[PDB]
């Protein structure tokens, strides 16, 4: 649970309440089926790997810098890297996985288009932050 | 997947009373910042209606006596000043992923002053009797508590397992119940007897009350 | 003004199949996710499936993965739930519901699906003539039909106050029976006309009975 650390940082990044952004709430259709169940712990590494990847990509944009605290984003990247690297090492090693990865990527595509559409408003950003926050917990717990 | 248990299942309280319903998720339905648990109200014969969103956000147009607290796995709906129109079943649901699940629900009934029923009795119609059967109806109007006891008699004989009863949901204006009972006999049997009666036993009656008719009047 | 209208409910034998449809109106179609949620009579609520018209994502309760299919027609602003291999435990009211996210914003009136091998039967309607005084009572006996539901109004909807329609009760014959009463002032009797309007759609049975002293 140095993943517990990643959520803690995301929490601290919050600037505005979702309750002032109720107009902007959105269902992103997180492809949850692709993780916890059936093909249990360990067969879902590559999917989880892609997730972290996508998150890292998302929060590295100059738009993300404009949205969130520069200091926290740093501690955040450190944390993502740690995981990103460990997961990659496993993927590299031995243990429709493509469909699963595709599903994750489509999910983040939807997230990105949502922000473009909303013109990266603080509210849009808050909605997204809250989602990732949730869908990350689901991925891992 | 995430299951939830409400408590109590069923509950009674007077108007003005403070009421508390809790909901317990089989695992955290929270982020450190938001709880993804919502409360609905379902009045009988009607679709649910959201009241509280995200554990504590009071939905637009909902009366202020309603409020929600809680986080993680333990959540609470509170009605601070219970009203007659608040008679309904209350459900919690979560949106912490899939599948979406509700709680089993909590029936909330209003406690009010005693009201004695008004008893009417109906003989079978002539057009029914023309076909083989005969139905005798006994109706009790607007009484509380729901507990009552109908008792059929024919030529003064007690009856049994030849009658069925049905009760209205609690009135959402005046908090009362109404009930009807149907005695059923063949015409042939029906015609073999004169006096038909129901003996009603309620709390609001200091003594049981018999409405009766004589056949062929 | 948002409006969700589910239809296609009724009676099916076990192992049979059904197709529920939900016709929406009053909002931009692609903005809301449409759900199906059912409720067994007396019992609690159960989420069945959802579909996202904006994207094309669908989700199912694992219980119904094999049998039920949700789908839609965007031009007709309509979502469909195809049910197969229906068991008797699938008897429930099926609600069509919508949301933007997390919680439900809108609902249909519900449509009743009854899974049973018994055959359909229209009721006969009898008077509960008033005894005839302060106020008096009269009614309608709606006896011996299957399946639910039956609808009772009084004077073409024009009389509501003091009207009481009872839950149906299932006779030992496997048929339901039901009564509707209404309380009126005595002096109205013989002056004022009281008609009870019964419809039982499952047998295209429509009846207008004129209850008299």
């Amino acid at each position: 649970l140095g993943s517990r650390r990643t959520l803690m940082l995301l929490a601290q990044m919050r600037k505005i309440s979702l309750f002032s952004c109720l107009k902007d709430r959105h269902d992103f259709g997180f492809p949850q089926e692709e993780f916890g169940n059936q093909f249990q712990k360990a067969e879902t590494i590559p999917v989880l790997h892609e997730m972290i990847q996508q998150i890292f990509n998302l929060f590295s944009t100059k738009d993300s810098s404009a949205a969130w605290d520069e200091t926290l984003l740093d501690k955040f990247y450190t944390e993502l890297y740690q995981q990103l690297n460990d997961l990659e090492a496993c993927v590299i090693q031995g243990v429709m996985k493509e469909d699963s990865i595709l599903a994750v990527r489509k999910y983040f595509q939807r997230i990105t288009l949502y922000l473009k559409e909303k013109k990266y408003s603080p509210c849009a950003w808050e909605v997204v932050r809250a989602e990732i926050m949730r869908s990350f917990s689901l991925s891992t717990n | 997947d995430i299951q939830m248990t409400q408590s109590p299942s069923s509950l009674s309280a007077s108007v003005g009373d403070r009421v508390t319903i809790t909901c317990r998720a089989s695992q955290s339905v929270s982020t450190s910042s938001y709880s993804y648990m919502h409360w609905y109200q379902q009045k009988p014969g009607k679709a649910p209606k959201v009241l509280i969103s995200y554990a504590s956000n009071l939905e637009s147009g909902v009366p202020s006596r309603f409020s929600g607290s809680g986080s993680g796995t333990d959540f609470t709906l509170t009605i601070s000043s219970l009203q007659p129109e608040d008679f309904a079943t209350y459900y919690c649901q979560h949106s912490w992923g899939i599948p979406r699940t509700f709680g089993q629900g909590t029936k909330v009934e209003i406690k009010r002053t005693v009201a004695a029923p008004s008893v009417f009795i109906f003989p079978p119609s002539d057009e029914q009797l023309k076909s083989g059967t005969a139905s005798v109806v006994c109706l009790l109007n607007n009484f509380y508590p729901r507990e009552a006891k109908v008792q059929w008699k024919v030529d003064n004989a007690l009856q049994s397992g030849n009658s069925q009863e049905s009760v209205t949901e609690q009135d959402s204006k005046d908090s009362t119940y109404s009930l009807s009972s149907t005695l059923t006999l063949s015409k042939a049997d029906y015609e073999k007897h004169k006096v038909y009666a129901c003996e009603v036993t309620h709390q609001g009656l200091s003594s049981p009350v018999t409405k009766s008719f004589n056949r062929g009047e | 003004e948002v409006q969700l209208v589910e239809s296609g409910g009724g009676l099916v034998q076990p192992g049979g199949s059904l197709r529920l449809s939900c016709a929406t109106s009053g909002y931009t179609f692609t903005e809301y996710i449409i759900h199906w949620v059912r409720q067994a009579p007396g019992k609690g609520l159960e989420w069945v499936a959802s579909i996202n018209p904006d994207y094309d994502i669908t989700n199912y309760n694992q219980r119904f993965k094999g049998r039920f299919t949700i789908s839609l027609d965007k031009s007709k602003r309509t979502a469909y739930l195809q049910m197969n291999s229906l068991r008797a435990e699938d008897t429930a009211v099926y609600y069509c519901a919508s949301w933007i996210s997390d919680f439900f914003d809108y609902w249909g009136q519900g449509t009743l699906v009854t899974v049973s091998s018994a055959s359909t039967k229209g009721p006969s309607v009898f008077p509960l003539a008033p005894s005839s005084g302060g106020t008096a009572a009269l009614g309608c006996l709606v006896k011996d039909y299957f399946p639910e539901p039956v609808t009772v109004s009084w004077n073409s909807g024009a009389l509501t106050s003091g009207v009481h329609t009872f839950p149906a009760v299932l006779q030992s014959s496997g048929l339901y029976s039901l009564s509707s009463v209404v309380t009126v002032p005595s002096s109205s009797l013989g002056t004022q006309t009281y008609i009870c309007n019964v419809n039982h759609k499952p047998s295209n049975t429509k009846v207008d009975k004129k209850v008299e002293p």
